[PDB]
RNA sequence: UUGAGCCUUGAUGUGUAGGAUAGGUGGGAGGCUUUGAAGUGUGGACGCCAGUCUGCAUGGAGCCGACCUUGAAAUACCACC
RNA sequence: GCUUGAGUCUCGUAGAGGGGGGUAGAAUUCCAGGUGUAGCGGUGAAAUGCGUAGAGAUCUGGAGGAAUACCGGUGGCGAAGGCGGCCCCCUGGACGAAGACUGACGCUCAGGUGCGAAAGCGUGGGGAGCAAACAGGAUUAGAUACCCUGGUAGUCCACGCCGUAAACGAUGUCGACUUGGAGGUUGUGCCCUUGAGGCGUGGCUUCCGGAGCUAACGCGUUAAGUCGACCGCCUGGGGAGUACGGCCGCAAGGUUAAAACUCAAAUGAAUUGACGGGGGCCCGCACAAGCGGUGGAGCAUGUGGUUUAAUUCGAUGCAACGCG
RNA sequence: CGCGGGGUGGAGCAGCCUGGUAGCUCGUCGGGCUCAUAACCCGAAGAUCGUCGGUUCAAAUCCGGCCCCCGCAACCA
RNA sequence: CGCGGGGUGGAGCAGCCUGGUAGCUCGUCGGGCUCAUAACCCGAAGAUCGUCGGUUCAAAUCCGGCCCCCGCAACCA
RNA sequence: ACUAUGCUCACG
C-alpha cells in the first residue's frame, strides 16, 4: 500500500508547541505528532525534549510508508528544532537536507500589540 | 556554606563486620545517641537476614541496599522565575546513604514486633524488591522520568 | 538556508540560519514595534555603541594588574 | 467512483494442558508418494511476532492415523458449518 | 555711483523633497480543492475559543486589502509637520565649479495669510491585518484594568473640515567675530590612474573637549561665548489657560483671556543619606541538605485578660512574657 | 376586600406544596501570617424555621385562624 | 397500537452483534514539589455486569421475562 | 505571574 521511498518532515515549531508532520514529496500528510499529544501539558510542552519525543512518536506510526531518508523543514524559532532534528537520527531515517520555510513576512501585515 | 569547601569526618569500622557500609547503616538507625542499642539491633537484624537468605551480612546487606537505590532524584530550581522539577544525577556518596534512610524510615512504620526483626524483614523484602523502601525509590524515579522535559 | 552538507556528516551545522534571519523574523515581528520605540530603542543603541567606542581609547588607564 | 448481498475457491482463527498463531461437529483408519519425494537456498502471503503458509529447484521418491498430554482430536482423505 | 550683502543666468552633483499614475515579490486573512487523524490554540498556570460535521498540519488554485524584509547608517531630503519596494509623467528646492550681469534690490516682521503628526468630524468608495468601544474566559478582597479568545468605529482611499501634540535641539529669525581633535556625508581642485592613493578647499552633519559663559547640570566655531537688527513672550504658587464676552468650527472644540478667593510658599540644579517588586559583587543555620523539636495532651512556670477588699509594681514586635 | 405566592443562624439564599434529614455563600468568635491592619490559611460557634392552634407515632415541611410582606385584580355603565 | 433500539463505581460514557482476560474519565487518601500558595505529576480506596431463569467444556456476552429507560411516529370510544 | 495600606503633632 503506497510504500513510499522519500518524505518531507515539516516540523512546526512555535514557542508553545512542536508540531512535527512527515509527508510525501508532494506535500501529502502521511501521519504527525504534537508536543501536546506526548502527554507533557503546560510547561513541560515548551520543551527541547517535548519535542524530541514527539519526533520519536512521530517517527513511528509512519513505518507502513516505510521512509528511508527525508527532508526536514522546521517553522517559527520554538524551543525544539535544534534538539528534534536529533531525534530523527536517533530514532532510524537519514537526512537528506535541512531548511527553513519560517515565513518572512517583508513588512507587510501590522503585528499585534506589545504586551505587558 | 556559601564559599567554605571543607572535607568530611572520617568513620570507622565495625568490630564484628570490619567495614564502612553498615558502620554508617548504624549511625542512621541510632536515636538519643545510643549506639550500644543500635549495633546490637543490626547484627541482631542482619544474622537472621543471613539465615534465613543463605548469604553473608555485607553481601547480603548489598542484594538489598542496591535494590532501594535512588538512580536519579527531583530537585526544583527557579531560574528566570517560575518553580518547575528538575531531576538530577545523585552524587555516589549521598546515593547510598539516601537508600539506607528509606530503608531505616520504612523500619519505623509496619509494627512487626522488634526493631531487628522489622529491618530483617524490610531488607528481605529490599532482596526480593516488594517493601516500602522500593517503592518509595519507584515513585522518585516516576518524578524524574514523567519530569524529565526539565535539564 | 538550504544546507546539505554532503553525506557522511549529518551533525546539524546549520549557523547559515542563526547568521542571516531568525531574530529578523522573530523577535521584531512577532509584536508591534510603535513607529517611535525604534526611533528610540536604535539611538540609544547607537549612543551606547559610542559610548563603549570613545571609552575603548580611554580604557589605557593605570590599572597595576 | 459507487452501497450492500452472493456463489465458486483459499486460507483464517496462540486462557490453560501443550510436538499445535486448535471454532463446533463428523464420513471413519490409510491417505498420499515416482499424477517426478523428505530436508532446505531464497523470497513472497500472514503474524496476538508464537511460528504458520508456499512460488520454484539443487535434492531424489519418502512422509506417516490411533499411541502420550485435552473439556476435543488430528485440514492423512473427506462431509457440513 | 561702487560691489563685498542680496539676486540672475551658465554646467553639473546627491537626495525616502512633492504631486499623479502604474507594477513586483514575501507574507497575513479568506475562499473552494487533495492529503490526513486527534487534538489545535493559548498561558505564570488555566479557561473561554476552535476541532471527529474531520480542525490543526500539509499541499493546489484563486480573491482581495494594507504595508514595503534585507540595503538602512547617530545616512539623506524637506520651512516645519514629515518623507523609504521598483518604473515612467509633471514638479519645487539644495549644493558645488569658475566666470558674466544687476547694482543695497536687504534683515526682521504687530495685524493678514498659507502649510500644519496623530486622533477626530462630513459625503462617497474600500476593508486583509490590526484594534478604542464592546463581549466572554482568567487574575483579584474587588479588576468597569494589566494577561487570554473573540471583536465594531477607526487605521486605507477621494474630496472638504479640524488647527492641535513633550508640533522638542523644552533653545525665534538674519548677520559678523573668537583655541582644537576624531569622524560621517555630499561636492569640487591640485597630483602618478603611476596599485583600493598624495595634498587642499566648499555644503550639511554626529561625538568629545579649550578659553568664555552658566545656579548648577551643562553649552562650547552647528555657542547657552562675544556683539548688532527686529519680532514673540515672562513677572510667586493654587484659582486657570478656567469663567465671561468676541471671533472661528458641522461638532468635538480651538483662540483670545480675566477677577474674587486662598496659600507662604511653589520651583530649578546639584549635595549627603535612606529607600527601590533597579544592577553588580559578597556575607551569616538566611536558605538548600538534614536532624530533633513547639503548635495537639497533661502538668510546671510567665504574661494577657477577667475576677477580687487586694489580686503591689515594673518589663510589651525582633531586642517583653521559667523576664526584674 | 378577591386572588396567588412568601415569612429559616447576624445578611442574602437552598431545604417547604413528594411528612422523621437543616445546607451554601458572606459576616461573627478563636488561632495563625505581617512591624502592624487588610487580604490570605486553619479550626469553632451560631437558626427549634412569623406566631397561636390542629392533624399525626412524629410538623420547618400537612391543615386552620391571626399578624406583617410582595405580586395581581378592584372592570360596563 | 406497535415493531425497535437502549440498561455499569455517585453520575456522563463507551465496551454490548466476532461466549476463556469487565475498561475509561470526574468524587477518593497519601506523597514529591516549593520560605510557601496554586497548579502539575506519581501511586493507592470501589461494580464478577439492574435482576431472575434454560442449555453447553467455558454465558455482562447465546435465549426468555421483569423493573423499566425511551426514541419516536402512529392513537377517532 | 498578579500582590493593598500605615490616623495627628512633635529634633533652638
Ligand atoms: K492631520
Ligand atoms: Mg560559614
Ligand atoms: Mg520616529
Ligand atoms: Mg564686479
Ligand atoms: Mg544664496
Ligand atoms: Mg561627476
Ligand atoms: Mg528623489
Ligand atoms: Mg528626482
Ligand atoms: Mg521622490
Ligand atoms: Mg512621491
Ligand atoms: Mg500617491
Ligand atoms: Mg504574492
Ligand atoms: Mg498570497
Ligand atoms: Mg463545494
Ligand atoms: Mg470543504
Ligand atoms: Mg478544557
Ligand atoms: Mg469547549
Ligand atoms: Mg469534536
Ligand atoms: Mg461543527
Ligand atoms: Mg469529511
Ligand atoms: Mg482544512
Ligand atoms: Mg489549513
Ligand atoms: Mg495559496
Ligand atoms: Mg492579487
Ligand atoms: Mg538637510
Ligand atoms: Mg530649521
Ligand atoms: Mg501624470
Ligand atoms: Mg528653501
Ligand atoms: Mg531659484
Ligand atoms: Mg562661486
Ligand atoms: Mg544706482
Ligand atoms: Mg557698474
Ligand atoms: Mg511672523
Ligand atoms: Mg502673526
Ligand atoms: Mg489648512
Ligand atoms: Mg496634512
Ligand atoms: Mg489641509
Ligand atoms: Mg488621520
Ligand atoms: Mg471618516
Ligand atoms: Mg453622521
Ligand atoms: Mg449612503
Ligand atoms: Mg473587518
Ligand atoms: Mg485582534
Ligand atoms: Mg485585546
Ligand atoms: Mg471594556
Ligand atoms: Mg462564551
Ligand atoms: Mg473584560
Ligand atoms: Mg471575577
Ligand atoms: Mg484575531
Ligand atoms: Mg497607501
Ligand atoms: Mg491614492
Ligand atoms: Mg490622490
Ligand atoms: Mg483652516
Ligand atoms: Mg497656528
Ligand atoms: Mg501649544
Ligand atoms: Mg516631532
Ligand atoms: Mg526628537
Ligand atoms: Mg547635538
Ligand atoms: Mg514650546
Ligand atoms: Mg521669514
Ligand atoms: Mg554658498
Ligand atoms: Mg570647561
Ligand atoms: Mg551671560
Ligand atoms: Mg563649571
Ligand atoms: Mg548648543
Ligand atoms: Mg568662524
Ligand atoms: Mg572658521
Ligand atoms: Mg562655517
Ligand atoms: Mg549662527
Ligand atoms: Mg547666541
Ligand atoms: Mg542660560
Ligand atoms: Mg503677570
Ligand atoms: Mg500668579
Ligand atoms: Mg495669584
Ligand atoms: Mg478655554
Ligand atoms: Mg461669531
Ligand atoms: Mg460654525
Ligand atoms: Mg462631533
Ligand atoms: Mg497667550
Ligand atoms: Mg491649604
Ligand atoms: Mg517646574
Ligand atoms: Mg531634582
Ligand atoms: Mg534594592
Ligand atoms: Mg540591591
Ligand atoms: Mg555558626
Ligand atoms: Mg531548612
Ligand atoms: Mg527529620
Ligand atoms: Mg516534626
Ligand atoms: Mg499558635
Ligand atoms: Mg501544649
Ligand atoms: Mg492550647
Ligand atoms: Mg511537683
Ligand atoms: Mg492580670
Ligand atoms: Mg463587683
Ligand atoms: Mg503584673
Ligand atoms: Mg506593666
Ligand atoms: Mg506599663
Ligand atoms: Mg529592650
Ligand atoms: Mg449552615
Ligand atoms: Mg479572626
Ligand atoms: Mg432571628
Ligand atoms: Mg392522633
Ligand atoms: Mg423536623
Ligand atoms: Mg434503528
Ligand atoms: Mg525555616
Ligand atoms: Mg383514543
Ligand atoms: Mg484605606
Ligand atoms: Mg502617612
Ligand atoms: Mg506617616
Amino acid at each position: 500500500r503506497k510504500q513510499v521511498s522519500d518524505g518531507v518532515a515539516h516540523i512546526h515549531a512555535s514557542f508553545n508547541n512542536t508540531i512535527v508532520t512527515i509527508t510525501d514529496r508532494q506535500g501529502n500528510a502521511l501521519g504527525w505528532a504534537t508536543a501536546g499529544g506526548s502527554g507533557f501539558r503546560g510547561s513541560r510542552k515548551s520543551t527541547p525534549f517535548a519535542a524530541q519525543v514527539a519526533a520519536e512518536r512521530c517517527a513511528d506510526a509512519v513505518k507502513e510508508y516505510g521512509i528511508k531518508n527525508l527532508e526536514v523543514m522546521v517553522k517559527g524559532p520554538g524551543p525544539g528544532r535544534e534538539s528534534t532534528i536529533r531525534a530523527l537520527n536517533a530514532a532510524g531515517f537519514r537526512i537528506t537536507n535541512i531548511t527553513d520555510v519560517t515565513p518572512i513576512p517583508h513588512n507587510g501585515c501590522r503585528p499585534p500589540k506589545k504586551r505587558r | 556554606p556559601r564559599r567554605r569547601v571543607i572535607g568530611q569526618r572520617k568513620i570507622l569500622p565495625d568490630p564484628k563486620f570490619g567495614s564502612e557500609l553498615l558502620a554508617k547503616f548504624v549511625n542512621i538507625l541510632m536515636v538519643d545517641g545510643k549506639k550500644s542499642t543500635a549495633e546490637s539491633i543490626v547484627y541482631s537484624a542482619l544474622e537472621t537476614l543471613a539465615q534465613r537468605s543463605g548469604k553473608s551480612e555485607l553481601e547480603a546487606f548489598e542484594v538489598a541496599l542496591e535494590n532501594v537505590r535512588p538512580t536519579v532524584e527531583v530537585k526544583s530550581r527557579r531560574v528566570g522565575g517560575s518553580t518547575y522539577q528538575v531531576p538530577v544525577e545523585v552524587r555516589p556518596v549521598r546515593r547510598n546513604a539516601l537508600a539506607m534512610r528509606w530503608i531505616v524510615e520504612a523500619a519505623r512504620k509496619r509494627g512487626d514486633k522488634s526493631m531487628a526483626l522489622r529491618l530483617a524483614n524490610e531488607l528481605s523484602d529490599a532482596a526480593e524488591n516488594k517493601g516500602t523502601a522500593v517503592k518509595k525509590r519507584e515513585d522518585v524515579h516516576r518524578m524524574a522520568e514523567a519530569n524529565k522535559a526539565f535539564a | 538556508i538550504k544546507v546539505r552538507e554532503n553525506e557522511p556528516f549529518d551533525v546539524a551545522l546549520r549557523r547559515f540560519k542563526r547568521s542571516c534571519e531568525k531574530a529578523g523574523v522573530l523577535a521584531e515581528v512577532r509584536r508591534r514595534e510603535f513607529y517611535e520605540k525604534p526611533t528610540t530603542e536604535r539611538k540609544r543603541a547607537k549612543a551606547s555603541a559610542v559610548k563603549r567606542h570613545a571609552k575603548k581609547l580611554a580604557r589605557e588607564n593605570a590599572r597595576r594588574t
